[PDB]
């Protein structure tokens, strides 16, 4: 062992088949008694803007963070003049289902409140962004099972299919123990056939924002809350929530569909309330981690298409402070896709490959300019990305094999890059992820568009997220960003003792 | 941990289903060579090569505008009073080689140049002069007269061993008032040289410079050999006083590398120009130039015994080795690797040495 | 490839990787003709996973002058089959086509 | 294609990097075939088969 160019000290384990001797104790689980739940029906929903209220039964009790809104809905579609064509039964089986994920794509904004303290996250498009990036497989398959919520990965639906992995099937046709696509979640049909159909049904979905959470573990639940009041606002166009296929609509641009209603019956969320045991307390005040998403976005005029590639200039912004994390994404802009529904229901949710990007930070330009897209994706996976290689830069070269036609092309997903500050910007010295004063970016970037179809015009966009820590006690809601000084942050006591990856866990 | 041991490497023969054996030879071995390698200066003794396989020459086609792949950067000329030909070039026939090889695909604004394919390889002279007769022959033709006259043809002696150029004898001499001249592309020249020659200015636009010279001037006449004997003798005979083997090689270099040996990584030099930089990184073992001259036959094979002193590469780390590796390949400007082919009936044989670096250096 | 980090006491990451742009060409074979059909078909040919480091005889790198070296033609297919899990397979791996021969 | 011999490493987990270096070279020997790189389907032959 001290046979190393520095002595190194040994120990020895014992393989896993023997200890067979080590101390064993015996490890009671306790947790306090009269766990609860019960669905809280909203106080004056409406069609333009629904919100609930609840208040915690006392001091005492510990609500949970997982929380979610399930809300029943009817639709009805109506064949227009003049496409028709006009046949077979106005859905079809490969062909229709929800937007993943439903209400949370149509949300202008949800806002919830926490004993005082106003705190709320933009979900239209900050959805999409956080969607694809923290879940693996095992975690996906759990609880965000419940909206239909599979990711839209072909630049168009037209041509997905019939792929066996196309983005909105029936439940058959999708392989055992797999991510099922969106078409298979179920709502009855009481009537379909040419010039109408109905639907009914009831949609989950668990609302989103932090500190209450969407991924498997569970950290203390907010307690000791003494009220708390959520209330959404939903975009007026709402014909987003369904989603349509094109290869029906017959030439001529002509669209099957359009157009149509939605309805909503009054809906609930269920909040789960657990209250402790005897002997043990709950400390008066506590503190909990505090995050903050936020998105800027910027839109030009020029337009490229169907595959030329263009750079383009972000606006320049001031950062109070260092944000934990940061995404990237440039996609279809939002100006046009509001406009004239059939385009409006067909648009799906990728967006355009990025060729490269070259970025500054403050008062250094060139960051990352010489490393090549491949790299990007790297990192981003490193940081949970969980996409192959292929789709992100997404373009496939799928070959026909008939004299003579020429050989399909296929437009693919979208790339969406992500850097954490100290793990791939380098911050200076004296300076840490939490630290505050004020550092200018402005994130100058090439880009392809893929899909053949149509001609594209472009919103950039950046999603920054710190990191604060926010003291919950009733009632008082004091919330800090950087806790975190300059001096300390430097003088920095350094545990070779806790890991990396196990801080990665607690995002995000 | 003795002073010095020696290794064997040789490389038998394996073809394929089609024809073709890699000389290259890599063996994991079934237990260490040098206990720990870190003080061995390894050097090579007696290495040889079966040359059997190469071409003599991959003749050069001229990069475009050119759409027939085949004809060359080489061309002829004659001259009568004196109206001249426009220069018929040459062109490298395949079924003269071949004829079963794919031929390749001459290159619009794209990339101009043809890439070497076995296709272009020419063995012997035999089958090379038999190709600027077919030109100059055709050449000739253009302009016809006085009378009757053949046209001259290049033919290469076995044992001379010197190329010749015959031509009549009674017209066409220099001496003479009338003579019927020989210009070349002064590109082609570089083989047949050393004729004796009258320089013309270097490549001019119009084709035709240099000027090989019949008269004699010698003790030069030549006959036959395909009727009686007659006086005066047939034609004038100019063979070349250098005999060269020579210019004429395709083969600039070979290089045996090695990617195992801990080794040290030397560069080996490239054919580009711009630029020169650029230092490479690759360990490269021992490699020689042709030796000019072991006379062909050489063409049969290369050797290199060392004659001394003892001429030492180094090695590094500290792991006992486990392969022997090595690969052995043949250079033509523009230099392209082509790794070395073994022909059916011989053996490939390196061989190595290990020394303590202690005996050696202080 | 030759290549010094740029600077003093400058560290290194582990993960190295190569790009290498190609240029191939696919000749029919003149016998059993025909041979209807575009010689690439659609679900029937691709390249081999994965595909340079299946062509390598050996690639070698010598950090700081100490030379290490793997055999990357055979060790590969067996050496891919695992440790992997799905996660990772999806993940760093994904770039070079990346999947088994079943 | 990704580099494959450790120290460097292909699975996603991450450990320090290899300070104090002064200069890093890689050399790649290419197997002689270079036909190996593509793959094939036995049935499009078909039938005698070349």
């Amino acid at each position: 062992m001290s046979n190393s160019a520095i002595p190194l000290n040994v120990v020895a384990v014992q393989e896993p088949r023997l200890e067979l001797n080590n101390e064993r104790t015996w490890v009671v689980v306790k947790g306090g008694q009269q766990v609860t739940y019960y669905p809280f029906p909203s106080t004056s929903f409406s069609s333009n803007q629904f919100n609930f209220i609840c208040n915690p039964p006392s001091a005492q009790t510990v609500l949970d963070r997982l929380v979610f809104i399930q809300v029943p809905y009817d639709i009805t579609f109506t064949a227009n003049p003049s496409h028709a064509g006009i046949t077979e039964n106005l859905l079809q089986p490969g062909r229709d289902a929800f937007r993943a994920f439903p209400i949370s794509s149509i949300t202008n904004t949800l806002n919830a409140t926490i004993n005082g303290f106003p705190v709320n996250i933009e979900l239209a498009q900050i959805i999409h962004a956080l969607s694809r990036y923290h879940t693996p497989l095992k975690v996906k398959n759990g609880w965000m099972s419940m909206q239909p919520s599979f990711e839209d990965n072909y630049q168009s639906y037209r041509d997905a299919d019939g792929a066996n992995n196309n983005p909105l099937g029936v439940f058959t046709s999708a392989a055992g123990l797999s991510e099922l696509p969106r078409g298979s979640y179920t709502m009855n049909v009481v009537t379909n056939t040419t010039t109408t159909a109905r639907i009914t049904g009831v949609l989950y979905e668990q609302v989103f924002l932090p500190p209450f959470l969407w991924d498997g573990e569970q950290a203390g639940g907010l307690a000791n809350l003494t009220s708390l009041t959520f209330n959404w606002v939903l975009n007026n166009n709402l014909a987003r929530i369904w989603s349509h296929s094109d290869i029906t609509n017959d030439v001529s641009g002509n669209s099957t569909i359009g157009s149509m209603n939605i309805s909503f019956q009054q809906p609930s969320m269920y909040l789960g309330f657990v209250t402790p045991r005897l002997n043990i307390p709950i400390p008066p005040r506590i503190t909990y981690p505090y995050f903050k998403l936020s998105r800027y976005t910027t839109q030009f005029q020029n337009t490229l298409a169907p595959n030329a590639s263009s750079t383009f200039k972000s606006n320049v912004v001031q950062l109070d402070s260092i944000p934990r994390k940061l995404y990237l994404f440039v996609k279809q802009s939002d100006n046009v896709i509001y406009q004239n529904l059939n385009n409006q229901i067909t648009t799906p949710d990728v967006f355009l490959q990025i060729n490269n990007l070259n970025l500054t930070w403050n008062n250094q330009q060139g960051i990352l300019s010489g490393a090549s897209s491949q790299n990007l994706y790297d990192f981003s996976v490193q940081n949970g990305y969980n996409k192959t290689w292929s789709e992100f830069n997404g373009v496939t070269q799928q070959f026909n094999g008939v004299s003579g036609q020429p050989t399909k092309v296929i437009g693919l997903e979208g790339g969406i890059v992500c850097l954490e500050l100290g793990k791939d910007v380098g911050l200076r010295d004296d300076e840490a992820e939490g630290v505050i004063g004020n550092f200018n970016l402005q994130v100058q970037m090439t880009v392809t568009n893929t899909n053949q179809y149509v001609t594209v015009t472009p919103d950039m966009y950046i999603v920054a997220v710190y990191d604060g820590t926010l003291v919950i006690s009733n009632t008082s809601a004091m919330a800090s960003i950087g806790v975190a000084s300059k001096e300390e942050v430097l003088n920095a006591r350094i545990t070779h003792g806790v890991s990396y990856n196990e801080l990665q866990r607690i995002y995000g | 941990e003795p002073d010095t041991v020696y290794y064997d490497i040789l490389i038998p023969f394996k073809p394929n289903d089609q024809g073709f054996s890699p000389a290259i030879f890599q063996a994991q071995l079934t237990q260490p060579i040098v206990h720990n390698p870190s003080e061995y200066f390894l050097s090579v003794v007696r290495f040889s090569i079966p040359t059997q396989n190469i071409p003599l020459t991959i003749p050069q086609i001229q990069p475009y505008p050119n759409t027939n792949v085949n004809n060359t950067i080489y061309s002829v000329s004659i001259g009568y009073n004196g109206t001249y030909s426009s220069q018929n070039f040459v062109q490298f026939d395949p079924s003269l080689t071949s004829p079963n090889i794919p031929a390749p695909n001459a290159p619009t604004v794209t990339s101009p140049n043809v890439e070497v394919t076995p296709y272009y390889y020419i063995y012997d002279y035999s089958t090379f002069l038999q190709m600027i007769n077919t030109a100059l022959e055709n050449a000739f033709n253009e302009i016809s007269a006085p009378v009757g006259a053949d046209a001259p043809f290049f033919f290469y002696d076995s044992n001379t061993e010197k190329i010749s150029l015959i031509a009549q004898a009674a017209y066409y001499d220099r001496t003479l008032t009338t003579p019927i001249e020989i210009y070349c592309n002064v590109n082609l020249f570089t083989f047949f040289d050393s004729i004796k020659h009258i320089g013309l200015g270097y490549n001019t636009p119009t084709g035709r410079d240099i000027l090989f010279d019949v008269r004699f001037l010698g003790n030069n006449y030549y006959q036959d050999p395909e009727t009686a004997p007659s006086y005066p003798p047939e034609f004038i005979q100019m063979q070349q006083e250098y005999p060269t083997l020579s210019n004429w090689n395709a083969v600039k270099t070979i290089q045996l590398v090695s990617n195992l040996l801990p080794i040290n990584k030397e560069s080996i030099p490239s054919f580009r120009n711009s630029n020169v930089g650029i230092i490479n990184a690759q360990g490269i073992l021992a490699d020689f130039v042709p030796l000019v001259t072991n006379g062909p036959e050489a063409r049969i094979s290369i050797d290199f015994v060392a004659t001394g002193p003892w001429r030492l590469i180094d090695m590094f780390g500290s792991v006992p080795i486990y392969m022997v590796d090595l690969y052995v390949y043949w250079t033509d400007q523009t230099g392209g690797q082509y790794l070395i082919n073994i022909p059916p009936g011989r053996i490939l044989t390196c061989k190595l040495v290990f020394i303590k670096k202690s005996l050696s250096k202080y």
